[PDB]
């Protein structure tokens, strides 16, 4: 989607495996602001919005 | 005073890193330190004050 | 807000519905 009117996918009640997204070299950047990028698998949240 | 300000700057750097739970925060704090360090050595009062004010806001965000 | 979704006289059907800690 466009930046003005983007897509918001609600993800919940599933296993949020972040080890693939983190390790993947296809990304130009992967940066976190409140939670270390290597602890994402251990922190269990109520909701993630993509 | 520039020396008192430099001491304030390093106090803020320490605390800002101390509470820097993530990596991006640490990176920004280190960059702010480096800029202040250069400003101090070159006697640039305005750059040194700017970093200090930015560090104060950063730390407030980490604490509150 | 559809925050959750899940899909799976001759008779008596007993049920208990309780809500604890969410
Ligand atoms: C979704 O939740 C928001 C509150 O965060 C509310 O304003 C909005 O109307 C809700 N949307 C729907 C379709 O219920």
């Amino acid at each position: 989607a466009s930046v003005y009117a983007w897509n918001r996918k609600r993800i919940s009640n599933c296993v949020a495996d972040y080890s693939v997204l983190y390790n993947s070299a296809s990304f130009s950047t992967f940066k976190c602001y409140g939670v270390s990028p290597t602890k994402l698998n251990d922190l269990c949240f109520t909701n993630v919005y993509a | 005073n520039d020396d008192e300000l430099h001491m304030l700057m390093t106090d803020l750097v320490y605390e800002a890193l101390h509470f820097a739970k993530d990596e991006e925060i640490k990176k920004r704090v280190f960059q702010l330190f480096e800029l202040a360090d250069k400003a101090y050595k070159n006697n640039d009062r305005q750059k040194l004050e700017k970093v200090v004010e930015e560090l104060k806001e950063l730390l407030e965000r980490l604490l509150s | 807000n559809c925050t959750f979704e899940y899909v799976s006289f001759k008779n008596l059907r007993e049920f208990v519905f309780k809500n604890i800690d969410g």
